[PDB]
């Protein structure tokens, strides 16, 4: 799966589809160094809610997720 | 024999002032770890935990563990005789029922010695144990003090609301109402929160807590939903004075 | 909307310090031209006139003239929560069953805001077209203040006496008597007179008046035979605070 | 027919301060040699002796010797009305049922004036021998004040134990006890002039009464001997002195 900021840059990670948004956000700060608070995630035009899983909404592999950060 | 030589005596003085108007009779727990105190106030309302670590003393000798029953207003009465620069030494001999306080004036001219009787008392413990808080505010002690004092004109309780960017203290009474906002920087009020919170507290007790202001320039407010607020005053490189106060409901 | 931003909140705090003991409840008259307070003290003895003109403020806005009933004691109790260099603003809106006072710590970083309920009061007037005075004296506020405090240890009344050769505050009691003088002159005293005068006033109320000392470093005693003493405290190109007190009939 | 005058009128102030609590009405005997007063306290307990010699007064005139009955508290009220900076002047006439005190600001303009009515005095003179004392301690006044004040919290009486190495003040009560040891030297300069050791118990009440004299001098002297009244001395510089006498506790 890919995670792209608004800067137009995705990046590669390994998650298990059928999973949680949170651990993903944690992967994100591993390298990026961003607190999962300071961040939010948008796919399919909608904000991805905390605690839900993907399979709710439909998703396959190789998918760009837009990383959009919360206010200063 | 138990002996503690402490070169900055003011601290002990200060500690006692931060206690006497809140605690009446208390039992200091004396151990190789240091001098400890944990007690409920006169009214069984607020919790107090004082910690003075052996390391923090210039001389610390504890050859056994003892429980000292004492009236805090008597110990305070005595400590008011000590000067601010005085090296305060504190000596309880093996099984004696009394306590010795030696005030050594710096410059080695005046040397004063007092002994106060003790009482048959207990420990009673009461550890919390410990936990993490939604909100933690780090703020000037003088500011917290002034806020509590000024609001106590207006009402008998204070609602403290902690949000990421600032903190607000409010109260209301017949006279009217008032709110005071801190607004984090951007000393130097500091907020650490994984979560926003607002709680109500009895103003008289906060005003009791603020007696510890002289002990440090920085006070810490730690609370989370449905859980006692914790006011913390840091005794430098030594220990801490902490007050627990349950919030009002609603 | 009535809103006034006063930079030095101190002036306000002090003003109430110079009022709350003399007056309990009063109706401030808030108009375009400024904020006025004219009230007899609670014993109906001395007259009090406070004028704060729109000028001396920094922000001054009054749409419709309104009359604020308030307890000076409560208000003072609120202003005690204001720092001394705190910029203070008063805001009340129209109907205004309450009043808001906001205090900004300088450098900012802290903002406090209170509101006190108001009371339904009416008015005062007490206009006093006044006149020129046969005698007037500019003197250090503190000096006059302790003249009053000390002489109140002798008599319950002071006799002020005026000629350009100086000024004299006399008093007598069971303890015996004493007489203060001045002798004229940045500070100290001036005198202006078309006629010399001697009057007898109660030290109780004067001692009330001296509570406004922190305002001006200079006070002004104006008196004429058969006219009340007007003691005068100037407020900072802002307004003034006047205390009217009727002299005793037999000095003597 | 007398007028003395004291610039540094501040002294009078403090003189009355150290006094008004201890004694209510006293008779100041004033000769051509100077202003003098001596009285028991209001309880017939403490003795008090004050001398302001005409040497210190910038001007002094006393024709016929005076004995002035006065209420010290009232005279205190009148003194309060003068500034510390102020120069003072004391004036009385022959009999002089009324004393005129006059206050001059070093600031020149602004001078006040007062008349306090006097009283009909009783007849009083003391038995002070001026003897030699076994122990004479000399220390700063502020420290003696601290010691008395502080031991007051502990107990009723203070035992002064005086020896050549120094002097120790002890006290006790239902809290416990206390002891304070001073030492020698090495303004300033605490001292012990010792012949025979002494251990004497005094009542902290009256001592605390004495310590009100502290603003008068940077140093106090304790003249002590066994079975004879304690002597506490505060001394007006280039002027005179003030002395207190208190019987120790018996046995």
């Amino acid at each position: 799966i890919f995670v792209k900021t608004l800067t137009g840059k995705t990046i590669t990670l390994e998650v298990e589809p059928s999973d949680t948004i949170e651990n993903v956000k944690a992967k994100i700060q591993d390298k990026e160094g961003i607190p999962p608070d300071q961040q939010r995630l948008i796919f399919a035009g909608k904000q991805l809610e905390d605690g839900r899983t993907l399979s709710d909404y439909n998703i396959q592999k190789e998918s760009t997720l837009h990383l959009v950060l919360r206010l200063r | 024999m138990f002996e503690a030589r402490l070169v900055q005596g003011s601290i002990l003085k200060k500690v006692l002032e931060a206690l006497k108007d809140l605690i009446n009779e208390a039992c200091w727990d004396i151990s190789s770890s240091g001098v400890n105190l944990q007690s409920m106030d006169s009214s069984h309302v607020s919790l107090v935990q004082l910690t003075l670590r052996s390391e923090g003393f210039d001389t610390y000798r504890c050859d056994r563990n003892l429980a000292m029953g004492v009236n805090l207003t008597s110990m305070s009465k005595i400590l008011k005789c000590a000067g601010n620069e005085d090296i305060i030494t504190l000596r309880a001999e093996d099984n004696a029922d009394t306590l010795a306080l030696v005030f050594e004036a710096p410059n080695q001219e005046k040397v004063s010695d007092y002994e106060m009787k003790l009482m048959d008392l207990d420990v009673e413990q009461l550890g919390i144990p410990e936990q993490e808080y939604s909100c933690v505010v780090k703020m000037p002690s003088g500011e917290f003090a002034r806020i509590c004092r000024d609001l106590s004109h207006i009402g008998d309780a204070v609602v403290i609301s902690c949000a990421k960017d600032g903190v607000k203290f409010s109260a209301s009474g017949e006279l009217g109402n008032g709110n005071i906002k801190l607004s984090q920087t951007s000393e130097a009020v500091t907020i650490e929160m994984n979560e926003p919170v607002q709680l109500t507290f009895a103003l008289r007790y906060l005003n009791f807590f603020t007696k510890a202001t002289p002990l440090s320039s920085t006070v810490t407010l730690s609370m989370s939903a449905d859980v006692p607020l914790v006011v913390e005053y840091k005794i430098a490189d030594m220990g801490h004075l902490k007050y627990y106060l349950a919030p009002k409901i609603e």
